[PDB]
Formats: structure tokens, sequence, C-alpha cells
């Protein structure tokens, strides 16, 4: 209830901000001034045109990284189960399995972007 | 100076000072000058409301102590 | 299709998991503990077939745990009634249930 | 009945859905998944799960992250759709949002079954356990019992998050 | 499917512990030690009974005990454990740590006294 | 079973229509399956934290993750398919017929 | 080279001895502080026992009152087949109550902030 | 493709499968699909080329909006009951939900319009396991879960998936399209008798596993995809020719060869529930897939077609990698009728 | 004998965050089996009073068993004081 | 009287902001022998008042190619979210108490890459999508790594409550037994803050201005007040990470004043980093973060899995 009304809070100030900065000054608006900025000049294309991703690779392998944190989170918890010699043999064979995974992708050549 | 910046790093800490000092006093405020009650668990919110119900005027930092059980 | 390996190793690879009257950490216990032991140890042993006319009434208690669902009709129930009378004055709700209430620890 | 804070985001949660299912361009797709996430995570907070409702908002924005970098990539296109620049798009939309509209309303007036089973609304709050007791989160104990309990399923998630790097590897290769 | 037995409001009236959770905190190690009888057959009744109208004299039992445990405190020195419970109150997590020169007091109160 | 439930279930089936329900883009349509993943795991977790079933806490998690390795896979198909055409068109699979 | 890394390494020695002993005096702390918690307990039981029972009689005397005129409507009539225990659903322990109590019952530990 | 990465990807495709075989929970189940799905994508693209990136998306699409409504239909169960293990479904609705996804993993009528597609997009080994090994997992979930399956439901998708099956193949001249309409309605078969008894389809995907791979091998060793193609092979390997003919007369159940043994006990089967229509209906429908397996054989061994000249240098080369189990397959896939008996060891 | 001592040269040489990483990953993974207080933290873990301590029925025929918390029968913890 | 606290919490937040302008500015003029803002105000102090007055009275422009509903949300997050940042802080009682604030943090720094994506994207300009991309990047570079480094520091502290962490180092600095990856964490800070060397979404001298290239006066302001809040906040989370000050129940002011010290340490420290060293290139990036930070990462988590265990260390409260 308490963080609702803060969210609220923080985001009705920056719309006001917004709502003051655009009625408060006088605005003189034209195609001139509102046209693309290009450093002098008309772009020659849109900047809607696919823009092509070197590093494609990593991104994805990101995602199942990603994922390990969140195995990985319950950790502080799990240190407290009475059986630690099970948790630290899980916990360790899934940090061995991400740095074998990330050695697999560095030694294939994955980490590398593409020309 | 280089003892001229020292103006605006004193207005900084002037600044950041506040947040912390109006937390600290707002929750003595409101919790009867006693460092308001944590409830990180179920049963730390079991003890809050069970002061609230016994208190007698719906306000858990309202504390009975020897004097109330005749 | 089912080839039996847990059982025959005596391997519990899964079955730690399969019902909630099953060996939670800290020993805490599933909303509907005693209904799921009481027809699980009702349908223990006399297959399928027999378990789900058998043990109906088992089932149906814990079905009702589980989801609640003939307690909210027959809350919704008491809530219509109280509030047609409300509404024409005959029924008054008493203090304790207006807020107005001797609180106890 | 209790301010229905929990059904407000159910429905808000169900309006994104239909946001990216009507399939503008994948910028806004992305954007009402994100909407989503973080209302779903309220909704898993308003029971009690927090981890898992951080959680998931936290997986939700990394994979919309990569998400946008592939649209822009590789799903562009000279002016992409919006959910009013385009008629099928926007029928979908409008279609989606009268169809939620009409399941609340059959649903909290009446008592109808509408695919499984029925409902008469009474807010989330009656099913609740009132249980009271512990110093500790039996959501938290049950997440970590991963780690002594779950050991086959360690063994089977780890397996399959190392063969689907290989797999990423290979399929990208070429040749 | 049958009518629920439900105790009347006259035998659920007994005579409360009216004190707030920091004086039970500070008084709760004695306590477990001088009314653990009680409380324990108290609690052997709700778990093998698994139902609280059957163990409803055994509540007034310890209901009975705590009173008088408390009333032992208070007629021999209530001073000492007063400001042992408001050294407790203050803190926000309710700490033992932070006041052990009043729970030193205590004790000692209640060694030699009782 | 309360609107929220329901809801949930709507979510999944409104996902399910988007993916079943195709435009051009096959981005459009990872995004369909990534949010059914997404209304699984608020469902399977809504039901696991109201009958207090301790040990299934892990399992949304455990879910999510192979929803990754669902996102990776369709991602790296995504690319080879752009590769070839310079769009992610669903259109241009029609190399096979039935 | 050997002298940065033997400080940074007799730092970290310090630094694990100091953390260890910490940390040991804080988990007999904890310890102390449940066996306040378990001491306390058989109290809170009891009177957790006769707060839920009065609710619930509280509850069937103005059931009672209310459904008299409905023909065939059993008074405290349960929804099991089973006579044992069964714990209420909070939905029925404050059904006949006002809001913001319900508001409190549901989430007040959720929202205490 | 490295060998090892290729072994290692076999062998994460088949402990999917058996991660769902011997597992007694849902999750668990869901788990192997999931792993085998993972490892199967790769293995469709080793020959890397626009066709196999199609079919492998494809295939990718379809498995994965079956696996999403198979968490559905698990989810849904538990929520009915707090139950996680595989016995019998308590919700009907749960159930169904069940029903298509299996049957959309399959193949089965009406989701069999991506079989064709994949199978003439990858290579036949490719081709092989994904007609042979992958619908074991499925089928294992469907025994499990028997008692519990609609009767109508499953048997509508069985005799569209016949009917469709003989239909699509009657169309082929493409040897792969030809094999995938042969699996559909082999498929419709074998979901046709599982409500009655489970082995009964147990020994009809036994047979059919050993009449596919022996065709699929056969197929490999003359390295034919087309019709065509295969009208070559007698100029250059006669016996082959005579060995695909029995094996494709097995395929179309004619006595006394071993594919007539599987129907043979399905009808019969069904008779002893008070089912003769759709057996009837059945028999006559699979007269089909007997029509073009006997177009490919008088196309391939009963008559001999025009040769190329560079045929004569194929003339002074053997064949450098012989297959170890392919005339036990062919045995197997023809021989085998008189030990109908052995199929009580089934159950 | 020498091969691998050469070997450990050039890799501290060029990549020392490397070695650093795999010594500190292999001291994590064999220093545990070797230490005498991984058992003491499995005691300190199983000493955790989390949940009450149900009382058994007596039976008269339990003589390790306490009937009172101060006396003498049941676990100690003495040494996790002294520790 | 909540909204008193969110209040005062929110305006000073600012106020320092705009005075950490001021602070910026002459610190980098003093590291280069010049002075910097001394004529508006004494000292400059009434520099960033009459920075703010121009910025909001000065016409902001809605660009013809623009998408104007991103366009003009992103700032509204990017501020809105470092404003939110703050409330789980503990200094020395925070306002908002969590039991996972550490987590509560992550997610919302997570979702806050987003403001600068969709301005960059909104803006439909080459050198605003440049900034969106390398804002991608930058994240794909840092974030693993960054959460990794948290978890193994706070392995110590026994759960992810921030006040919890007050009573972890009541006797020690955690930076005394985690050292190596508070070095690490103190790098993916800089890049998380889009800070020199790491201010590559930005790049002034590659990129004219990044993904923020098109915004004017009230959002262009908006936009740095949510970067120098973000500063200060990541700067304040480290002080409560690695330097821990001892607090008082009955003069919790100490605590608040050695933490602001510390804090402002942390911010000067920022400044002169910014003021020592060329920018990075943002493959350069990436690599330093996957092939050197996060296998050391990866090694520390599984010591500090592992060293409460073999010296029987284990924190409380599960
Ligand atoms: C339910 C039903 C739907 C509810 C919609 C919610 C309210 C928004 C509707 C107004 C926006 C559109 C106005 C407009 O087009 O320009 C006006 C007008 C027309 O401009 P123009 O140049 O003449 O014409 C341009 C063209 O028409 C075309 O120009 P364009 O390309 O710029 O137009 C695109 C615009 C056009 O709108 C449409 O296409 C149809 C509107 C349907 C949008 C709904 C999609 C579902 C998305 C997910 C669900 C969101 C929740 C919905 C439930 C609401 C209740 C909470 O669509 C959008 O992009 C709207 C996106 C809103 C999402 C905001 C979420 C914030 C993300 C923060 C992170 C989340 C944290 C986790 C939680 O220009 C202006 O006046 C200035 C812009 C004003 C924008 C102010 C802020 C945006 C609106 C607030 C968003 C909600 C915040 C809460
Ligand atoms: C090497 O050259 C350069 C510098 O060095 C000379 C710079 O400084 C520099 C950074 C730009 C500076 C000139 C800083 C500009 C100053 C700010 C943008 C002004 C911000 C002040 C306000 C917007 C903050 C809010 C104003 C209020 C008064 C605070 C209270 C708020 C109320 C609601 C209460 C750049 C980019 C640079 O390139
Ligand atoms: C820190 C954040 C919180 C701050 C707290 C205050 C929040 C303020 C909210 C933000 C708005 C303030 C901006 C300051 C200027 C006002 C802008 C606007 O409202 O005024 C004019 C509003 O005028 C309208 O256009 C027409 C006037 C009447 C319209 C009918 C509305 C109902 C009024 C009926 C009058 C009857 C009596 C009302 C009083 C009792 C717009 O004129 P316009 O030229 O376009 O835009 C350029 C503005 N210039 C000239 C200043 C540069
Ligand atoms: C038969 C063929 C053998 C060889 C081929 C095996 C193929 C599968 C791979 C490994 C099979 C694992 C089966 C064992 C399941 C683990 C569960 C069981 O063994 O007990 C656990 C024993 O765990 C041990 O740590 C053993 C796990 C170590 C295995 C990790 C590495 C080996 C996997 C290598 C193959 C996997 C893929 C490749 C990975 C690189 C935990 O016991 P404990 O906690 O006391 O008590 C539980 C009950 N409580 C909770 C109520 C107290
Ligand atoms: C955006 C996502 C915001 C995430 C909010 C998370 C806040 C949080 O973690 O605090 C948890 C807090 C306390 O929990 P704990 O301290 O961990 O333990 C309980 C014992 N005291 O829990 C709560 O108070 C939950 C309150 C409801 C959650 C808030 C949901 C907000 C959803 C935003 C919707 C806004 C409109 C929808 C669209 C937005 C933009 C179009
Ligand atoms: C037993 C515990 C194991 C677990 C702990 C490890 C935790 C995480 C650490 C590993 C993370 C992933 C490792 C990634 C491996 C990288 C492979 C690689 O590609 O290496 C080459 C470089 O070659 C090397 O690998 C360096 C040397 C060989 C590896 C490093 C040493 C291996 C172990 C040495 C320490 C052994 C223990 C210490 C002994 C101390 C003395 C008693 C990379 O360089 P390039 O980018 O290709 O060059 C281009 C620019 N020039
Ligand atoms: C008994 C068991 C104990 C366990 C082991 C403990 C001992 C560990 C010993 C090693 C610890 C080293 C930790 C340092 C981690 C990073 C080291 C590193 O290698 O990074 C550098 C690069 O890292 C940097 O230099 C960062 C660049 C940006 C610098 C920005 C400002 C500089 C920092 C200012 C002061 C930092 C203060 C941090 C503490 C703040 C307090 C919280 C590698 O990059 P390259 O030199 O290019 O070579 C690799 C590829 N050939």
């Amino acid at each position: 209830m308490n963080i609702m009304l803060t969210l609220l809070t923080n985001v009705t100030l920056a719309s006001l901000l917004v709502l003051i900065a655009f009625w408060l000054p006088q605005l003189n608006a034209y195609s001139e001034k509102t046209s693309p900025y290009e450093c002098g000049f008309d772009p020659m294309g849109s900047a809607r045109l696919p823009f092509s991703m070197k590093f494609f690779l990593v991104a994805i392998t990101f995602l199942l990284f990603d994922l390990e944190i969140a195995l990985l989170l319950p950790l502080p918890w799990a240190s407290q189960t009475n059986n630690l010699k099970t948790m630290l043999t899980m916990a360790l064979f899934l940090l061995i399995l991400l740095a074998a995974s990330l050695a697999y992708e560095w030694t294939q050549k994955g980490l590398e972007w593409a020309e | 100076m280089w003892f001229e910046i020292l103006p605006g790093i004193a207005v900084m800490a002037a600044c950041l000072f506040i947040p912390g000092m109006a937390t600290a006093h707002i929750h003595k405020f409101t919790n009867g000058g006693k460092e308001k009650r944590v409830a990180h668990f179920s049963y730390q919110w079991n003890l809050m409301e069970r002061d609230r119900r016994i208190s007698g005027v719906n306000r858990y930092h309202v504390t009975k102590g020897l004097e109330n059980i005749d | 299709p089912f080839f039996d390996v847990q059982k025959r190793l005596g391997l519990d690879l899964d079955r730690w998991m399969t019902i909630q009257s099953a060996e939670q950490p800290h020993k805490i216990p599933g909303r509907c503990h005693a209904f799921e032991k009481e027809w699980i140890e009702c349908a223990h042993g006399i297959g399928g077939i027999r378990a789900e006319k058998e043990c109906k009434i088992e089932f149906d208690d814990f079905v009702e745990c589980l989801l609640r669902q003939k307690t909210m009709k027959r809350l919704s129930a008491i809530k219509r009634q109280r509030d047609k009378l409300i509404k024409e004055g005959k029924y008054t709700p008493p203090p304790h249930h207006l807020g107005k209430e001797d609180p106890r620890p | 009945m209790t301010m229905y804070i929990a059904f407000i985001l159910s429905t808000i949660f169900v309006i994104g859905f239909v946001g990216f299912s009507s399939k503008p361009s994948p910028i806004y797709g992305g954007l009402g998944l994100i909407v989503s996430g973080g209302v779903g995570c309220g909704i898993v907070l308003n029971f009690g799960g927090s981890f898992l409702g951080l959680m998931v908002f936290l997986i939700y924005l990394g994979g919309m992250l990569v998400v946008f970098g592939y649209t822009t990539a590789m799903a562009t296109e000279m002016y992409p759709e919006v959910w009013v620049s385009n008629k099928t798009v926007f029928g979908a939309f409008v279609s989606g949002l009268m169809m939620e509209f009409c399941m609340v309303y059959y649903a909290l007036k009446e008592e109808e079954v509408e695919i499984i089973f029925k409902f008469n609304g009474l807010g989330d709050w009656v099913i609740y356990d009132t249980g009271d007791s512990g110093f500790f989160s039996e959501e938290a104990m049950g997440i970590a019992a991963l780690y002594s309990y779950g050991t086959w399923l360690v063994i089977v998630t780890g397996w399959s998050l190392l063969i689907g790097v290989v797999v990423i590897m290979e399929i990208t290769r070429g040749n | 499917p049958g009518i629920v037995e439900l105790p009347t409001l006259e035998d659920l009236k007994v005579q409360e512990v009216k004190v707030s959770s920091s004086v039970l905190k500070a008084a709760a190690h004695h306590y477990g030690a001088q009314c653990d009888k009680p409380n324990k057959e108290f609690m052997l009744c709700r778990w093998e009974e698994k139902d609280p109208r059957r163990c409803l004299e055994e509540g007034k039992l310890v209901n009975q005990c705590a009173l008088d445990f408390f009333r032992q405190i208070k007629r021999h020195c209530a001073e000492p454990f007063t400001e042992y419970w408001t050294c407790i109150d203050y803190s926000g997590l309710q700490l033992f740590r932070h006041c052990r020169k009043q729970q030193a007091k205590f004790d000692e109160c209640v060694l030699d006294k009782l | 079973m309360p609107l929220v439930y329901m809801n949930i279930i709507m979510a999944f089936a409104i996902a399910l229509a988007g993916l079943l329900m195709y435009r051009s883009h096959l981005m459009s349509s990872l995004l369909c399956l990534e949010g059914m993943m997404l209304s699984l795991f608020i469902m399977s977790t809504l039901i696991i934290l109201n009958t207090h079933f301790t040990l299934a806490n892990m399992m949304p998690i455990i879910l999510l993750v192979f929803a990754a390795c669902e996102a990776a896979l369709g991602l790296s198909l995504l690319v080879m398919v752009s590769n070839t055409y310079g769009t992610d068109y669903v259109q241009n699979l029609n190399l096979l017929q039935c | 080279g050997y002298s940065m890394f033997a400080v940074g390494i007799g730092t970290l020695l310090f630094g694990y001895w100091s953390m260890m002993k910490w940390n040991r005096e804080r988990r007999r702390l904890q310890i102390e502080d449940f066996e306040a918690r378990i001491a306390l307990m058989p109290l809170f039981q009891a009177e957790k026992d006769r707060r839920v029972l009065q609710m619930l009689r509280e509850n069937l005397e103005e059931e009672a009152i209310i459904m008299k005129d409905v023909p065939d409507w059993k008074v405290g009539e349960s929804v099991f087949h089973t006579t044992r225990w069964v714990t209420p659903m909070m939905g029925e322990l404050y059904g006949l109550r006002t809001n913001e109590e319900i508001l409190s019952a549901t989430y007040g530990f959720i929202w205490y902030t | 493709m490295n060998p090892i990465i290729y072994t290692t990807l076999i062998m994460t495709v088949m402990s999917g499968t058996m991660l769902v075989m011997i597992s007694s929970h849902w999750l668990l189940i869901w788990i192997g699909f999931e792993m085998n799905l993972l490892a199967m994508i790769p293995v469709l693209m080793k020959n890397f080329n626009p066709r196999a990136t199609e079919a492998a998306t494809k295939y990718f699409l379809t498995q994965a909006t079956a696996s999403m409504m198979l968490m559905m239909a698990i989810i849904i169960n538990l929520l009915y009951s707090g139950q996680w293990t595989i016995t019998k479904m308590f919700n009907p609705v749960a159930m169904t939900m069940m029903t298509m996804a299996l049957a959309m993993k399959l193949g089965l009528s009406p989701f069999h319009f991506w079989v064709p597609e994949v199978t003439q997009g990858i290579s036949l080994q490719a081709g092989l396991l994904l007609l042979t090994w992958q619908k074991l997992a499925p089928l294992s979930v469907l025994c499990q879960i028997s008692q519990s399956i609609n009767p109508n439901l499953m048997l509508t998708m069985a005799m569209l998936s016949i009917l469709i099956g003989g239909w699509g193949g009657l169309n082929q001249t493409q040897l792969r399209k030809i094999m995938a309409y042969s699996s559909i309605a082999h498929m419709g078969w074998m979901t046709a008798v599982l409500p009655y008894n489970t082995t009964m389809t147990i020994l009809n995907l036994l047979i059919y596993i050993t009449m596919t791979l022996a065709m699929f091998m056969l197929l490999i060793h003359s390295s034919a995809t087309t019709t065509l193609s295969l009208s070559h092979t007698w100029n250059k390997m006669p016996v082959i020719t005579s060995l695909m003919m029995v094996t494709l007369l097995s395929m179309g159940g004619l006595p006394p060869l071993s594919g007539f043994m599987p129907k043979w006990m399905i009808i019969q089967e069904m008779t002893k529930n008070e089912s003769i229509i759709m057996p009837t209906l059945m028999a006559m429908t699979a007269l089909l897939n007997l029509y073009f397996y006997m177009r490919l054989a008088y196309s391939s061994s009963l008559t001999m077609f025009p040769s190329t000249n560079n045929m004569k240098m194929k003339w002074q080369f053997e064949h450098t990698k012989q297959m170890k189990l392919l005339p036990t397959m062919i045995v197997l896939s023809t021989l085998v009728l008189p030990m109908t008996p052995a199929l009580s060891s089934l159950n | 004998a020498g091969r691998i001592a050469s070997f450990l040269k050039n890799a501290w040489a060029k990549e020392p965050v490397l070695v650093a990483s795999f010594a500190i990953g292999g001291l994590a993974i064999i220093l545990p089996s070797l230490s005498p207080y991984t058992n003491y933290a499995i005691r300190i873990n199983r000493a955790t009073p989390y949940n009450y301590p149900v009382p058994l029925r007596d039976d008269g025929n339990m003589p390790d068993v306490p009937s009172h918390p101060q006396d003498p029968q049941g676990p100690s913890l003495e040494w996790l004081k002294n520790l | 009287m909540f909204m008193i606290n969110i209040l005062s919490l929110i305006i000073p937040i600012l106020l320092a902001v705009a005075f950490l302008t001021l602070v910026e500015r002459k610190v980098l003029g003093y590291m280069q022998l010049r002075k910097g803002p001394n004529v508006v105000g004494p000292y400059g102090l009434l520099q960033p008042i009459a920075d703010a007055l121009k910025l909001f009275t000065k016409e902001p422009l809605r660009p013809a190619t623009s998408s104007i509903s991103m366009f003009i949300i992103a700032p509204i997050l990017a501020l809105s979210l470092a404003l939110t940042m703050w409330v789980p802080l503990p200094m020395p009682y925070p306002l908002i108490n969590m039991n996972l604030g550490v987590l509560f943090m992550l997610a919302m720094s997570s979702l806050a890459v987003y403001s600068i994506l969709w301005s960059g994207w909104a803006s439909n300009s080459k050198y605003a999508l440049i900034g969106a991309l390398r804002a991608v990047a930058q994240t794909i570079s840092y974030e693993v790594t960054l959460a990794i480094i948290l978890l193994s520091v706070l392995l110590m502290n026994g759960s992810y409550t921030l006040s919890t962490l007050i009573t972890t180092q009541e006797h020690i600095w955690m930076i005394f037994t985690s050292w190596p990856l508070a070095m690490m964490w103190f790098i993916s800070t800089l890049a998380e803050t889009n800070r020199a060397p790491f201010d590559l979404t930005e790049g002034e001298s590659e990129l004219v201005s990044g993904f923020n290239v098109e915004y004017a006066a009230g959002p262009f302001a908006m936009f740095f007040m949510a970067e120098y809040a973000n500063i200060i906040m990541m700067n304040a989370f480290t002080a409560i990470l690695f330097l821990g000050a001892s607090h008082d129940p009955h003069t919790p002011e100490l605590y608040t004043i050695n933490f602001v010290l510390k804090t402002l340490a942390l911010t000067i420290t920022f400044l002169w980093i910014r003021a020592s060293y060329p920018r990075f290139r943002y493959d350069q990036l990436m690599h330093l973060l996957w092939k050197s930070f996060l296998p050391l990462t990866l090694a520390l988590c599984m010591w500090h899995i592992s060293l409460p265990i073999m010296t029987a260390s284990i924190p409380p409260q599960s």
C-alpha cells in the first residue's frame, strides 16, 4: 500500500514536470526545426531500416545465463539446510556447468563479434 | 583555490542528511518515540496485532506492563 | 511405456514432490494435509477402478478443501439473506460485526 | 470486495496480453509483455510470493531487452505498426478488450460456467488460509529446498542449460 | 453433512494476560522455565486431539499459570523488570543483546528473591 | 474459482490465439509463446501459494528456466531465417509443401 | 608484486576470522530469541484457539438469527462429510464483518513495510 | 557438426525420451519433452540448407505450441486435484487439452500438416530418427493415461489420420513425403486401439518401427529420395530393389507378411468391444496405403525403367559403409507372423 | 614434471586472471572435504529451533527424555558456547 | 504522515542532484587547472538553479519523425524509477522495509534501461538508435556479472534485507572480506550508471549526444536528473554493502552522517575517474566483463559458498 503510493507519487511528479516543460515556454515549431538531426544534412535513408547486430550470439547466450541467476539466488537460504554436503555438491555442480558452458563458447569463438 | 569546491559539497551533504534524519524522526513521532516495529515474518506481525488488540486504543505501540494485570 | 526404474532401484528421483502430504522442509503442512492423507490411505492398494467409487467421500472432502466451492456458496447465501433483511430493515447487524467489538488477545 | 486491487491487476494483465497478442510491431509487443510481467509480479506479491514475482519480472526484463535488440536487427520495417495504424491490429485489440469485458460482466453479475467451471466473485481474500506462525518465509524455504530435495531437478536443469549453449552454438553456425 | 458443534461464549471466557509483546519477550525465558508443566500438557493435548475444542481447560490452566507467574514478579520486584522491558520495547526488532545490564539486574533480582 | 484464476486462464487463451493466428513477423509469434509461458508461471504460482504446497515453490523457477531455452532456441532459428531472406516473414517458409 | 598479493591475502584472512567469530555469535543470539518464541508459543496458541472459536460462535448466532425464514436451511451445517475439525477459512471468520478489518486480516502483513 | 557434439545431441534426445518414460511426476515428463526438443532441433539442421532451416522452424513451432498446451493441462489437473502423479486426469477439460497436445506432438490428424513438410526438408537419417524415435514418448504418456481418454475424440483423430494418410500418400512422388503419410496412417492405427488395449498399441509400434527402419536403411543404401531416382537402383543393386519390394508388400499389410499381424490383432481386439464399423472402415481405408506402396513397387522392382550411361561407372564400386542391422530388420519386417503369440510377452 | 611447470609459467605470464580463477575454484571444490568445521556447521544448522518441540507422552519407559528443560537429559549446546 | 516522508525523501534527492552538477563541474575544473563555475552566485552556488530555470523555460521540440508516446514516456520512466530506487535504502531506517530489497533494486535497475532504449528508438534518428543499441550491449555485458557478485557478497549477510547489512558489519567493514568482489562491483556500477570510462550510450565525441540527441529543455533535464540521482543511489548502495557504518539505535543521526560522508566519497571518486581515463570501446567492455570479470566472479562465488561451511560461519535468518 505504501509502495503503491510511492510509485504513484514519483510518476505524478515526473508527469507534472513534463507538463510544465511543454506548457510554460513559448513554442515556435516549424518543419525545418523539427527535422531529423544528422549533423548538417538530410538523412540518406530511414532510421527504421535494419541495423545489424554483431553480438547476436552473446545476446542469446545472455538469455540462458540470466536464468542461471534465477537458480543461484536462493543460495543464502539453502545454506541453512541440515544436509549441507548435498547442497554444496549441487551448488558447486551448477556453477561448474556454467563455467563449462562459458568455456565451450569461449573456445568455439562464440564470444567474438561477427565481422 | 581547491577549498572553493567545499561549499557545494556542504550543500550536497546537507541535502543528503535530510532523508535519513526525517525518516527516523517521523518513525519516532508515529510510533510513540520508540523505533517503529519491524515485521519481516508473520510471527512479528502476530505480535503487533496482539499488541494493537490489547492496547484498547487500537495502537500497537501503546504498551501495557504489569499494571494491567491487577 | 512406464519403465518403473525408481521402485526397482529404490532411487526416488521425483516421488518426494508428487503429493502434498510428503515430507516438507521444516515440517510445514499443506493446507489440505489431513484430507489428502485420508484419501490416500483410503485408496491405497485397491486399484483405481475401486478407488473411484469407494473413496469418493474422502476425495470429495479433499476437493472441497482444495477449492472451497461449497463454503463460498454457503457464505454467499448467508450474505445475500443478510443484505435482503438489512435493506428492508427487519434485521440489524450487532455492534461487534460493525467494528465496535471488545477485542481479546 | 476488498478494494479489488488484485482484480484490477489481473485485468491489466489480460489487457497487456491482448496488447502483445494483437501483434503490432515487436517494440510495442515487448512493451506490452513488460507491462504484463510487472502486473503479474504485483499479483504474485499480493499472494505472498515476493521472490517468485520479483524473479519473473527480472527474467522478463532481460528477455525483452534481448528481444528489443533482435527486433531492431531483424524485425523492423519502414513504418512500424501501432494498435491504431492497422485495421487488423485494431480489430484484434478491440475484440480482445470486449471479450474480456464480456467474461468479466458475465462472471461477476451472474454465476456461469464459462468453459471449465463457474465463479461468483467474493474477491480473492476469501480463499486465504489465516495461518499464524513462523520465523521464516514458506516460499523461500520451498525454493531453497531445491538444493536438498531437488537434486534430480538440478541435474536435469543444468544439463539442459549446457546443452542449450551447445545447441545455439550449432544452429547459428551456418556453412 | 451434520452440524458443527461450537462452544458457548460463556465457557470461552478466561482472565486474559493483558501485557504487551515486549513484556512477554522480557519475561519469556523465566516464564518457560517456571510454567513448563501446564504449557507442555496443553501442547500435548493440542497435537494429539488436533481439535481446539478438546483442549479448552488446559488453555485456561495455561492462562492461570501465566497470571500467577506475572503476579509473583509484580509482587517481588517490578521496577527492574519494568526498566528491562522498556529497554526491550524501544528496539524495533526487540533485541536481547541491546539490553544486557537491565537483564542482568532483573535476573539477579529474581534469583535472590525467588 | 476466483476472478483472478479465470483472468489468468483468459490470458493464456489470448496468448495461444495470438500464436495460432499469424501475421507477417515471426518475432510477434515468439512474443506470444513467451506470454503463454508467463501466464503458466503466474497460474502455477498462484495455485502453489494458495494450497501451501511448499516443495513446488521451486517448480515455477524451473519452468522459467526451460522457457528461456525455448526463447533462445526460437531466436536462434529466427537468425537463420533472416540470414536467408533479409526478413523474418513467415511467408518465406514455403519451400516445403504437403 | 609479491608484497601487494601478500597484503591482500592477509587482509582477507583477517576479515574471514573476524566474520567467523561474529557470525557464530549471531547464530547463538538467534537461537536465544527463537527459544524465547518457543517459550511464548503455548499462550499464543491458547488465545488463538479461543479467538477463532468465539468468532465462529458469533457467526453461528448471527446466522441463526438471519436464516430463520429460509425453510430448508440447517444452522451451522458443515460442508464436509467428515466430523473432524477443519481449520476455518478466513472468509468464514470475517464473512459478516466490516471491510477495513477484512483488508487487515488479508493484506496487513504483506502490505506492512 | 563435430562427431562428439553429434553423439552428445543424440544421447540428449534419447535421455529426454527416457526421462519421459521413467518419470512418475508430470513436471519431469514435461522436462523430458523440452530436453528432447532442444536436442532434436540441431539434428534436423545437421546438413545446413534453407529447406532444413524451414523444417526445423516448423517443427519447433509445432512442438513448442504442443508443450504449452501440455503444461496448461498439467496445471489445470493440479488445480482441480493437488496431484502431480501421472495416473488418470481428474478434470475432463485438462484431459481434452492433454490429448490434443499429445496428438499435436505425434502428428495425428488434424495436426498432421507438419509431418510431410519437415520430413521432406531434412535428410534421410534425420527422417529415420523423426519417424521412429520421436513417437515413443507421447505414445508412452498416452498409454499411461489410457483409461482417462475420451474414446470419441481419440477415435475421431485416429480415423482421420488413417484417411488423410492414405489420401495424401496417393499424391506423392517424393519418398520422404510417402514415408510421412505412411507414418500418419500407422499412428492412426496405433491410437485407435489405445482405449481398449495398450499391448496392441505397443505391438503395432514395434512392428511399424521395424518396417520403417528397414525402409529408411534401404533408401539410404540406395541413395534415392524420389521415385525416378529409385527407379535406377535395379540397374545397380537388384537385390536391394527386391528386398524393398517385399518390405513394401509387408507395409501394406498383406498376409503372410508381418505387417498384417498388427492390423489383424487390432481389428480382432476391437471386435471384443462390439466395434465392427470402425475396424471395417479402417481396413478398407488402409487399402489406399497399399495402393501407393504397390505403385512404388511397380516403379522400382516389378518393372525396369530406363537408365543412364554414367551408371556404368557406378558398376565398378562397392558400398563403403555397411549397415549391420539391415538384414535383421528386413527379416523381422517380413517373416515373424508365425511368432504372433509371443506378443503376450508385451503385457 | 617440467612440462606442467612451463605451462603454468606461460599461463601466469599471459592470462593471470584465468589462473587465479582456476586456483580459487579448485580450492573451493577441495577444501571443504578436508575441513573439520563442516560438521560443526551441520550441527549448528540442526541446533536452530525453527518450530515448536512437541512433547512426548510419558509411558514410563523414557529414561533419556527430560521431564523439564533444565533437567540434565537431552541435547546440550555447551559445545556451541565455547565455539 | 507517510506522504511527508515521501516528500522529505524525494525533494532533498533532487537538490542533491542539482548541486552534484555543480560539484562535478568544479571538481573537473580544478583537476583541469581551472576553477569552474564561480560567477553565478558565490562560488557558483546559484548555477544549478539558473541551469534548471533556463532548461524549463526553453522550448521543447517534438521531432517530426518521432513516435510521440514513447518519446514522452521514456523521461517520465527514467525520473520516476530513479526516485523509486531510494525507498528501500536504510539510512539507517528505510522508508520501505522489504525482505528482498536487493532483488527489488536489481529488478528496478533492469527496468530503467528501457527508458534509454525507448527514447533512442522513439527519437527515430540514427544517432539515437546507435545509442540505444549500445545500451542493449552494455546491459548484456554487465548484468550477469553484477548479479553474481551481489549474490556472492550477500552470502555472508544471510538474507536480502538491506538493514541486515548494518548488523553484518558491526565490527568490520565487509570490504575487508571481499575486496576482490568490491573491485569488480565498483567497475560494474560504473557500467551500470553509464559513467566514464563506460559512457557509451551518450558518447559525446562519437555520436554527438547518443540516445538523447533529439531531446531538449525539460525532458532533457529529466534525463540528467535521473542519471545523477542514479549515480548517488548506486554509490550509497555500495557504501551500505561494503563500508558498514556503526548504528546506534538512540542516536541514528551519527549513522546518517557517516553514511552520507561515505556516499560523498564514492561519488567524488566517480568524478575523479571521469577526469582521469579515456573511454572504452563498447565491444571491449563486453570482453572485459565476459572474459575477465565473469570467470573470476564464478570462482569467487564458489569460494564464498564454500567458505562459511568450511569455517562454520553461516549467518542466521534462513
Ligand atoms: C513541480 C511539479 C508540480 C508544480 C505544481 C503546479 C503544477 C502546474 C501544472 C502544469 C501547467 C502550468 C504551465 C504554466 C502556463 C499555463 C499553460 C496553460 O494552462 O495556459 C493556457 C490555457 O489557456 C487555454 O488555452 C484557453 C483558456 C481557457 C480554456 C477553457 C478551460 C476552462 C477555463 C474556464 C474559465 C472560467 C473561470 C476559471 C477559474 C475559476 C495555455 O495557453 P497556450 O497559448 O495554448 O499555450 C502556451 C502557454 N504560454 C502562452 C504560457 C506560453
Ligand atoms: C544406473 C546407471 C548409473 C550411471 C548413469 C546415470 C545417468 C544419470 C546421471 C546421474 C544419475 C543421478 C541419480 C541420483 C539422484 C540423486 C538423489 C539421491 O541420489 O540422493 C541425493 C544424493 O545427492 C548426492 O549429492 C549425489 C548427487 C551428485 C551428482 C552430481 C554430478 C553427477 C551427474 C553427472 C551426469 C549428469 C549429466 C552430466 C553433468 C555434467 C540426495 O540425498 P540426501 O540429500 O542425502 O537425502 C534426501 C532426503 N532428504 C532431503 C529428506 C533429507
Ligand atoms: C577444479 C575447480 C574448477 C572450477 C573453478 C573455475 C571457476 C570458473 C573459471 C573458469 C571460467 C571459464 C574459463 C574459460 C577458459 C578460456 C579458454 C581459452 O580460450 O583460453 C585462451 C587462452 O589460453 C588459456 O586458456 C590461458 C592458459 C590456459 C588456461 C588458464 C590456466 C589453467 C589453470 C591454471 C591454474 C591451475 C591451478 C593453479 C596452480 C597454482 C600453482 C600450484 C583464451 O584466450 P583468447 O581470447 O583466445 O586469446 C585472444 C587474445 N590473445
Ligand atoms: C585464500 C583464498 C583467497 C581467494 C582469492 C583472493 C585473492 C584474489 C587475487 C586476485 C583479485 C583480483 C581482482 C580484480 C578483478 C579484475 C582484474 C582484471 O584483470 O581486470 C583487468 C581490467 O580491469 C580494469 O582495469 C578496469 C578498467 C576500468 C577502471 C575504472 C577506474 C579504476 C578503478 C578505480 C579504483 C577502484 C576502487 C574499487 C573499490 C571501491 C570500494 C567499494 C583485466 O583487463 P586487461 O588488463 O585488459 O587484461 C585482460 C585481457 N588481456
